[PDB]
């Protein structure tokens, strides 16, 4: 529970300018992207990767490909 | 008789449980795999819970109703009706105490409200997730 | 055996058998004619699970007239 | 910020039982061959130092206070070395116990029983052979897990040697399945096993495992089992009417003939006596009673007495 | 076929070292074991055997050989 | 036809165990409190000759001669003695 | 909302049986001798056939054919 | 513990809880609660009083909330009997008891040898959950499951529910001298 909307793009590595193009129309997510904990692309990884599993402190490399393992795989 | 005014409830202290029990079950064994007998010092052990056959000791020295209220010296089984197996209780002597989980986990937590401890913190204590200070020496700490 | 019973065994001279009677008896409230039998012996090879020797199935049938209380629709 | 998240990860209680154990076992660094040899010598030194002081307790000879304080520190260090070696190889026990789950033993019980194997592994380990500790400890941990499963996991406990023959019976049965494409009948199983066919079924009968009385199939199975020792009303009432009839039949007879029959079968007393015991009460030889027993039996078989007792055959 | 698509999911089986692999293919079926009448009579399931091909390949070391496997009735 | 015997466990309790008057009084009995206890009056019929369990010292003696441990102890004891001397 | 058919329902159990088997094969290929083992060494189909046998019975989808008349069947 | 360890004492598990209950004043806690309830207006301190006052009025020591011994139910109420051709059926309590006795004895073996606290404490919590699963299974965490993921019946499961001792075998029962059948019209019958 308790998940933001815009953390996923930074989690996937999406560049910030791409969000404005797609989400710029009809506001919405742009306002959701305006309010966020952190804007760091790699920082969003460490924020979301720990939220789900928070046990056994997360590794840097293990958290990057974990989402590809959890979904893309 | 079926005429008694009241029936009272309460908590059973470790001594109350020991007085109920006719013996300690020392092994997690039910019945022998070959003879299918209630192996001794386990569950169903006739040494404590009573005999399987009416007025019969385990080894078969006393098979008749002449002698009752006696215990076979060899097999250690009391000679009496087999119905006692329904009413006779045992007990287990623990090597370390345990919470009842009815008072701890049941909301509101009885141990929680009793010791002014939070349930989240109380769970950490009894399941060995964190330590607790049982006693401090307030005087000696103050001197040094 | 008790003292009372086992007195009749002496007068009537019927030796108490080591075996106990466990038979197959038709239950309460039914009747009919035996249609067929199916028997699987262990002496004959057949096929049987561990512990079982002889397996017998009896098929009983009956002609049911329409009776008071039967359900029509 | 990763440091803060790292501290939060170390500090998590977790509801799961096996997790909290994985955290505490992963908090002690592993070892290399050199450290293992070091801990082994500390353990043996502390043990020998403890026994030397034990020889002094009976023999006295209080040693110099500096040597006596250092001897007891070696024992202090020896025990710390033993605890350190176990806490380091506590994870090997876990890595071996994973494969034995789903057999009827809980995961934690498999892990703890494996830890017991690790204790004896350290107690019996030898560092002079130059072999890694994991080499020798693997044997003791597996043996402790398997030996525990044979002595526990079965509701009706089976001895080790019987569990041994069953597993071989199963492996022989699974290979014969691969060879013949059909389930081997006991004759083929007894042949492969060097034992008689009538023995294998008995062994297969032991392999039966109990079922829970509380299984639901809505009302659960337990409600379908009728009490076998429960007293039936008709038979209990018939036994009383049968006692009433025997009294009247036995009442017509010689008072000394009736006494012989009562003592012979026990009746009132309940313990069937013998001819010699009945001979001391009536003051006659055991032969004279057999004559009395035969004459009263033919008088009992005679129809006037027995015509009423026909219904009581059973 | 439903079998072919599940075997495609299982193919191949690798040890995580990449040195060896286990491949499945070619599901094979033969005539049924007994007629349905004889099955309903003998209390035995009505089934036909299953055959497949399993190749064990290890070319890191000396190459292994194939075989014909029987999954069951 | 029943004579009663009493026993005392190691913690100080006491229990009455009825027996047959024609029977043989045992020396020790398993009591309902979980322990065992000695007979009330008749003292010490048998020692039972219980053998001690094997210890870490017994397992170490098989793999080491006394001199080997002795030599190793001197090597270990003089090591800490080197820190004392510094 | 789609209808899972008989063939597909059986497929899912075969998938579970094969997945339950690879755990044995993956654990077997590593620690079982070397180089000569081949599928004969360790391929245990017991979990595979168990998934089938355990499905046709005890499963809510597989039911005793209801036959009072040819219509009910 | 290294430094300052001689000025205090600490522990974990039910052992420490038993010690906190051993030194406890239900009066001092109540009297302090009675002046804190009104002076610090508090609602949570009032609800806590009911349990503190309950122990104060009766003569039962709060020590009863921790078990140094577990009673064993008679065998005939947890029966193990055979039905068809030798196969057996037994109650779930026997295995719930088995997990308790097994883990209790393994704890005795670890203590005599001496063991690192990691292994002993791990065994102690296992004993804690085994006794929990016995009394109430599934109340804390996942329930102890049998073959095919069937939760074992626990002592508490015997009383609760429509199938418990109350609504099943107490407030209603199956009786003798009774029967049933379909009903047809009795138009010629008298009202009685
Ligand atoms: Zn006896």
């Amino acid at each position: 529970r308790r998940q933001p909307v815009t953390v996923l793009l930074k989690a996937l590595g999406w560049t910030n300018e791409n969000i404005v193009e797609r989400f710029g129309f009809s506001e919405i997510m742009m306002g959701t992207l305006e309010k966020d904990t952190t804007s760091g692309t790699d920082e969003a990884l460490l924020d979301i990767y720990r939220k789900l599993r928070p046990g056994e402190p997360p590794t840097k490399e293990s958290a990057q490909t974990l989402l590809e393992n959890l979904f893309f795989k | 008789v079926n005429f008694f005014d009241e029936l009272r409830i309460g908590l059973a202290t470790a001594d109350d449980i020991r007085n109920w029990s006719y013996g300690e079950v020392k092994k997690p064994e039910t019945i022998n795999y070959r003879t299918l007998k209630p192996e001794k010092d386990g569950l169903f052990c006739e040494k404590i819970f009573g005999p399987t056959r009416d007025w019969e000791c385990y080894c078969g020295k006393y098979k008749r109703v002449r002698f009752k209220g006696i215990i076979c010296e060899r097999c250690g089984v009391e000679v009496t009706r087999a119905k006692v197996r329904r009413e006779r209780m045992g007990h287990i002597e623990l090597a370390a105490p345990v919470t009842h989980i009815w008072y701890f986990k049941g909301v509101p937590s009885r141990l929680g409200y009793l010791l002014d401890l939070a349930p989240k913190d109380l769970e950490k204590i009894i399941y060995f997730a964190a330590y607790v200070i049982t006693s401090v020496d307030d005087e000696m700490r103050h001197n040094e | 055996l008790t003292p009372e019973e086992r007195l009749l065994r002496a007068i009537f001279g019927e030796k108490a058998r080591e075996v106990r009677d466990t038979s197959l008896k038709v239950p309460h409230g039914e009747s009919g004619k035996v249609i067929g039998i199916r028997v699987f012996s262990r002496e004959d090879d057949d096929e049987l699970p561990a512990g079982v020797n002889e397996l017998v199935r009896v098929y009983v049938a009956q002609k049911r007239k329409i009776s008071d209380g039967d359900k029509l629709a | 910020a990763l440091r803060q998240a790292r501290k939060d990860a170390e500090l998590t209680a977790s509801a799961d039982s096996v997790r909290a154990y994985l955290k505490q076992i992963g908090k002690v660094a592993l070892l290399n061959a050199e450290e293992e040899v070091e801990l082994a010598k500390r353990i043996e030194a502390g043990l020998y130092a403890t026994q030397k002081l034990a020889e002094l307790a009976e023999k006295g000879e209080k040693l110099p206070v500096q040597q006596r304080r250092d001897m007891q520190w070696i024992c202090r260090d020896g025990d710390r070395a033993k605890n350190h070696l176990l806490e380091a190889n506590l994870r090997l026990v876990v890595s071996l116990a994973k494969r034995y789950t789903g057999r009827g033993m809980a995961f934690l019980d498999l892990i703890q029983e494996g830890n017991l194997g690790l204790i004896r592994a350290v107690e019996k380990f030898d560092y002079t052979k130059g072999y890694k500790f994991s080499t020798y400890a693997t044997w003791w941990i597996r043996q402790a897990i398997t030996r525990a499963m044979a002595d526990q996991a079965r509701t009706i406990r089976i001895p080790v040697h019987m569990v041994e023959v069953i597993n071989k019976l199963g492996r022989i049965q699974r290979e014969l399945l691969q060879d013949l494409g059909r389930e081997p009948t006991p004759e083929e199983l007894a042949k492969e096993m060097d034992i008689t066919p009538e023995k294998v079924l008995e062994i297969q009968q032991y392999a039966r495992e109990p079922i829970s009385l509380d299984q639901t199939i809505d009302s659960q199975l337990g409600d379908f089992i009728e009490d076998s020792e429960a007293v039936v009303a008709v038979d209990a009432v018939s036994f009383t009417l049968l006692q009433d009839q025997l009294q009247s039949v036995l009442e017509t007879l010689s008072e000394r003939e009736a006494g012989v029959v009562r003592l012979r079968f026990g009746l009132t007393d309940g313990q069937p006596r013998t001819l010699d015991e009945i001979g001391q009460v009536y003051g006659v030889t055991r032969e004279r009673i057999r004559q009395i027993e035969s004459k009263t039996m033919s008088k009992l078989r005679h129809p006037s007495r027995s015509q009423v007792l026909r219904d009581y055959l059973d | 076929g439903g079998l072919e698509e599940v075997l495609a999911e299982l193919s191949p089986i690798e040890d995580f070292s990449g040195s060896m692999s286990l491949s499945f293919s070619d599901p094979r079926f033969d005539e049924v074991k007994a007629s349905v009448d004889e099955c309903k009579d003998k209390d035995m399931t009505y089934a036909a055997p299953l055959f497949v091909t399993a190749e064990f390949i290890n070319n890191n070391t000396g190459e292994i050989k194939s075989q014909t496997v029987f999954m069951g009735d | 036809p029943r004579q009663v015997a009493r026993y005392r466990t190691d913690n100080g309790e006491e229990f009455d165990v009825p027996f047959a008057d024609d029977a043989e009084i045992p020396g020790t009995w398993l009591c309902r409190n979980g322990l065992e206890g000695t007979l009330i009056e008749g003292d010490v019929p048998e020692p039972k000759k219980v053998k001690p369990p094997r210890t870490h010292w017994d397992m170490l003696l098989e793999r080491r001669s006394v001199e080997e441990l002795e030599e190793l102890l001197k090597e270990r004891l003089d090591l800490i003695k080197a820190k004392r001397r510094g | 909302r789609r209808l899972r058919t008989v063939g597909e329902l059986i497929q899912n159990q075969i998938r579970v049986g094969l997945s339950r088997m690879e755990r044995v094969v993956r654990e077997r290929m590593t620690t079982q001798d070397v180089e000569a083992i081949t599928p004969q060494t360790l391929i245990n189909i017991r979990p595979v056939v168990a998934a089938i046998k355990e499905f046709f019975g005890t499963s809510q989808l597989s039911q005793f054919m209801d036959q009072n008349n040819p219509l009910s069947g | 513990q290294d430094r300052y360890g001689e000025y205090f004492t600490g522990a974990m598990g039910a052992e420490s809880i038993k010690k906190l209950i051993e030194n406890f004043d239900i009066d001092a806690e109540a009297e302090s609660l009675r002046e804190v309830i009104r002076s610090g207006k508090k609602l949570r301190a009032l609800k806590r009083l009911k349990v503190v006052a309950a122990f104060q009025q009766s003569g039962n020591s709060p020590m009863g909330m921790v078990l140094d011994a577990v009673p064993v139910i008679p065998p005939e109420l947890r029966p193990m009997v055979q039905l068809d051709g030798g196969r057996f059926a037994t109650s779930d309590l026997n295995d719930l008891y088995r997990r308790v006795i097994n883990r209790n004895n393994r704890l005795k073996r670890l203590i005599d040898l001496g063991a690192p606290e990691i292994i002993v404490n791990n065994e102690k919590r296992m004993l804690q959950e085994s006794v929990d699963a016995l009394f109430d299974n599934g109340r804390r965490g996942r329930p102890v499951t049998g073959p095919g993921n069937r939760p074992l019946k626990s002592l508490s499961d015997l009383l609760k529910g429509k199938q418990g001792r109350f609504r099943q075998n107490l407030l209603g029962k199956r009786v003798d001298y009774s029967g049933r059948s379909v009903i047809v019209v009795g138009p010629q019958l008298k009202l009685h």
